[PDB]
């Protein structure tokens, strides 16, 4: 049916353990229809799963690289998701996009994309 | 040797960049390869309010900066944006010449590490629409896409545009697909960003002058010797009258090819403009505590 | 935002229906939702013939239909259509951009509201039966389906088989119930369809060749912005390239796959069908007025 | 043969509320390549669609001003197209032509034309 | 019925083909399917020499020549081709016209089987080249392509370039492959032929005025009833007035048109080449037996 | 203006899938101009290597060459970033970073500066690591002798993998491996099998480290004499031919495999994240050296 | 970083028919990317190309009016190029340029140049 449009914002350069808030707001059909999910990538490297959400926000999953720092969380009235990193590494310099897809799921990529967002962490 | 960053909002193919990398060019050359600068554009490292507090915490070496757009730190300092006030690039130039624009400058330093080397002419704002904009009562019902700057805004909603506040990187897909029915920037920034081919239309409204600050952060510039200080002054030079003749070029010829683009132009009259942001005026001089409109008008 | 219908014959898991599908999905992406593709199969609609007769009245916005059916409206078009005279796709895509080409495509355009903007190959097509046709002689009282199109007829009659026009909807279960003995269709509409689960015989008779343009109609193309006229263009050429490939793969590989589901595969002598053929042309030069057969084959 | 031949019978004087049927007989071309149409001149004016019908008689097409009065038909075998008139008023006096494409088409002139026949309509 | 089959080298596109199309048009609506008219365009059946046979021994019915292309029949004839003898059309509709061109007139009909029903317009040729031609002078080891007609060769010589007789049809390729340096023709022709793609100067020469009769064959026409030849002569010469218009209309705007396509256009000298003649109507008026050109020229 | 000749050098030799390329281009030219457009081949690198040839190019003794979008790195450094080690993950990424801004400022500057007019990119394959002991995980590369072309990217692959790299030209490899001076080499699906490395290679590594493209390059002073048609010509032909070479490679790097394995070739899927581990400081450094950052952006097309 | 700096030396009073070598010192970016020219000039003209030198000194270029006389060479350990000048005559006379480009040219000027040598012959 209809497609779900993803856009991100956020990208910034912080310095190591800074703060940084990434957000997506999402159009085109219902936003809670969907699992909100956060990816990075490294050039050379392939797409991480960071966080994801269920359509409530009672559900939250997240990779072991990120527990504890990053914090994901939605809005279904402002139809938007946001990633909340802290204590932030050089490593976790990347392009971070926002995805949806119906149910969380790890065995494919995700439905829906955004153009993606840098976020750059000084050493 | 010295490695300098630089970020700008400017994309690859801008007069913005193509400056700032003859600059580095420059630079490198006028020190026989002891000053470095490396460039980071089209915003990867954030938008200019971004990039100004990071020169402020000593994380970005440079960053390009409008005169009224230090308003975000110097409040007073945003007269010099407000929509018509500054009559062309001499007119704004002096502003920031005058003993008000040194007090503004002064501030920037001691308060906020920035240090202002020259400021260039960038262009007047125009209006792109995908409706024809004959007049102001073609406004009401525009959604107009404005930066997150104050004056823009006003712009906006004082000739009775619905205003969008919106990210330079946004610009161009929203009006492609008409979550935006216009935009407002200078001529050359039309071109290097191409929505002219994504906006038919273009109304002359001049409506704010935009120069561009090069400036350098004041930890930066006290680590620098004098020679490398005068280099980069120089070199800050040499480039600056380039891009302000460069700007003032382009926006002689750029009308020209938006028509053999098919772009229709539209002359509005400006009288119900100009008077729409009197009560602005007034409004800002209350904020300030101090009149300033007037004073910068006539300079 | 803009809601395009496309109408088809060909049902769910046809390759044309999975490249219209491909089309949907693109459109809407690269449109990022502005351009959506509604699909309406299985002919609910109408044959191919009603559904060229809506886009010429504004009802319907895309269809398929091969650049020989245009000879409905355009008589010499119908010539590209004649059997064995296109040698194979690569030739059918050079009369389509001959100057005989462009002319009826033109004719399309400003006489019947199509605008043709791409051309795919569909298959070549062959002949299946419920009896083995070892040679033409084996034709001789074949009760044969055509498609409602007289080139179909013109093959099945001069093969000395007796024509039963039908519509696609119905073929299966004529067959099924050898109402009528065989049906001819480029090998992957016999495999989606599944003809082979009622033709236990299969004859690589490659007696014409299907493209299938995708045509917009018309009035609906001129309202659309540059932008998304972009869009649809480049997009119908991607998905254009896949179709070609997956046909041209699909014919190379369903021979085998046939032959696996124990179909008995011909491959009689094609010289005498193409000796039956020659007064035909000689009739539709002179039909025409002007000779175009002789052209069309050498090209 | 490449073109059609035209040739309409039926034009007479008739009187208000009357019924007439008119006829045409088609040569040349397969008359089943054919959507067959009805037009109407008065002098000084443009030409007024009346009626249409296609290859095969499945879709019909009618003006609004003879909705329910006017009827089309075709006969594949005899080659000929007729309109049957109803409830005709004085305004339906006009030359009636017979027209032939290989479409029905509203933003252009048919094809071929026969040259019509007259229906006067008396008050 | 009668169907009539007309030969021309023209090809499609081109205003001898679009009017001997609306000519076929014309005659099967006017005659009521009476009278078919068969084209045979792009010299598939011969040049316009053999064509003229053809209608000679009665094989072919109508086709196109110029009133000077009867000099290969009526030597006296070619007079009316000599290079500038002619100015323009009214000149030579006139030589046509006058007791001279009927006399003509009926030696064609008598002894080749030759009725002129009408003659149109068809252009007057200017010279197209790979080096710019602002004078005579620059001629000189021009290899220039000529028809298969003596005068059109004189023209070449006397200008001094070495002519290259050529069929029409291998024209285009010999420009391509600058086995020849330059051609000559009409503009329309030039256009319609695509010359300019492979032609970067035109030489507006003026040097030969071509008309094109209307023949039919004696021999078809009297198998005629008077009502089509009242038809057939209607509508002749009602194509023509188009087709004469056409050429006229073209002849005004495209020399702007190639120009518009970076064709360098020079407007020589033409005194130059009208002394180059003056020995040429020495030779014609001698060998024909009789004072001719000075005839004509007086019309 | 007249009969043209145009003179095309390739290190690949006969029986190649590029040679064989250029000689369906040689094939499709003087067809369609009609003799008046002939190309000369000269394969074996006869001429020097592609770096060679690429400045033969320049100063105008040689008309046309191949060369990998990323090899332009040798004259305009930041275009050596389409061919960092695993930054283009298929072909298809890398024609968009090849028609990008970015790869149209490239293309602008090799006409400008160096006299090269790219008309088209193809298909040359996915590199894959041959040797002559087993491969199964980047450990293994520790030790390894492993041949590399003259390129910078190629020589950091095996820098980062642990190996030994060592550089040397094309003509040369199949001797070395067959003498075992080097353990290995690195390259194509249809070069390993056209140049028979096979014969000589036991193992062969499924690395997937480098995407190579293919553009051919004209002389653009050789290009300005021409006329608009023959453009068109070599256009459409040139246009013609790479969809053919594209497809070619694709079609062989598909059943190469069991090709080789039917070859008794032991062939080894290792993990590439380790691989991928490692030139992560690479493309850092890279970045780092141009002034502008453009790897990530490279990466994201 | 990328740019390369140029320093020649050598320059002197020499006689007809003396030798001289003139040597240019190479920083910056890596000095084997790039062939090492030297051009020279008198006041008024342009500069003539003198020789130039590949990146492995396997391929140099000669100007005519030089070759036979004047060899180039390079030291990719040192970072240097020289040119050895015999036989040298008066119209020698110029200031002579040590010259870098990523490739050799003759449609363009080298990109980096040094800050120029003098050589004066005598009669
Ligand atoms: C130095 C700088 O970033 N200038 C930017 C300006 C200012 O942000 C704005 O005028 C408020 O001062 O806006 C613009 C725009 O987004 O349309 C882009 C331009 O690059
Ligand atoms: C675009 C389209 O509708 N193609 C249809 C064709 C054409 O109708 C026929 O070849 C004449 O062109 O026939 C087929 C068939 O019935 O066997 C089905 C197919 O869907
Ligand atoms: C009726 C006809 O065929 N005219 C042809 C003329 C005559 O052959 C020529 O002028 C000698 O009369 O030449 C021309 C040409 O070849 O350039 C083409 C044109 O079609
Ligand atoms: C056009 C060309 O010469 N391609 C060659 C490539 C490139 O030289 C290399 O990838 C650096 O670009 O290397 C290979 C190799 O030596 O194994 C052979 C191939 O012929």
């Amino acid at each position: 049916g209809s497609q779900v449009q993803l856009v991100e914002s956020g990208g910034r350069l912080v310095q190591t353990g800074g703060s940084l808030r990434l957000s997506c707001a999402a159009s085109g059909d219902t936003f809670s229809n969907y699992v909100m999910g956060w990816f990075r990538q490294a050039p050379g490297k392939e797409r991480e799963f960071v966080a994801a959400i269920s359509w409530t926000g009672a559900n939250s999953y997240y990779a072991d690289s990120v527990a504890g720092r990053f914090t994901i969380s939605r809005d279904n009235a402002k139809n938007t998701v946001a990633l909340q990193m802290n204590s932030l590494k050089p490593e976790d310099t990347a392009i971070y996009y926002c995805a949806a897809d119906h149910f969380h799921v790890t065995h494919r990529k995700y439905d829906y994309w955004g153009q993606g967002t840098q976020v750059t962490v000084s050493s | 040797a010295t490695t300098l960053k630089m970020g700008m909002q400017a994309s690859v193919g801008s007069v913005e960049y193509n400056s700032a990398k003859m600059l580095a060019d420059t630079l490198e050359e006028m020190s026989q390869g002891e000053i470095k600068l490396a460039l980071y554009p089209s915003a990867q490292l954030g938008d200019d309010r971004a990039m100004l507090q990071q020169l402020t915490l000593g994380d970005l070496d440079i960053t390009y900066a409008e005169f009224g757009r230090m308003g975000l730190a110097i409040p007073r300092a945003e007269a010099v944006m407000l929509p018509y006030v500054a009559k062309d690039f001499d007119h704004l130039r002096r502003m920031f010449e005058s003993d008000f624009g040194q007090g503004v400058r002064d501030e920037m330093l001691q308060k906020f590490n920035w240090r202002a080397l020259d400021t260039w002419y960038n262009g007047t704002r125009e209006t792109t629409s995908n409706r024809p904009l004959n007049s102001i009562e073609d406004f009401k019902g525009l959604k107009l896409r404005v930066p997150n700057a104050k004056q823009n805004l006003n712009y906006a909603k004082l000739s009775g545009a619905s205003p969008t506040p919106m990210s330079f990187s946004e610009v161009y897909l929203a009006l492609q697909t008409n979550a935006v029915d216009g935009q407002e920037n200078p001529l050359p920034t039309i071109k290097t960003m191409k929505f002219y081919e994504v906006q038919k239309n273009l109304a002359m409204t001049h409506h704010i002058v935009n120069d561009q600050m090069v400036i350098i952060s004041e930890s930066t510039w006290q680590k620098l010797s004098d020679t490398d200080k005068d280099i980069i002054q120089k070199a800050v030079q040499k480039v600056g009258d380039a891009h302000t003749q460069t700007v003032k070029t382009q926006e002689a010829e750029l009308v020209s090819f938006f028509k053999s683009e098919g772009i229709n132009v539209t002359y509005p009259d400006l009288e119900p403009f100009r008077e729409a942001m009197q009560p602005l005026y007034k409004e800002f001089d209350s904020n300030i505590g101090q009149p300033i409109v007037s004073k910068l008008a006539a300079m």
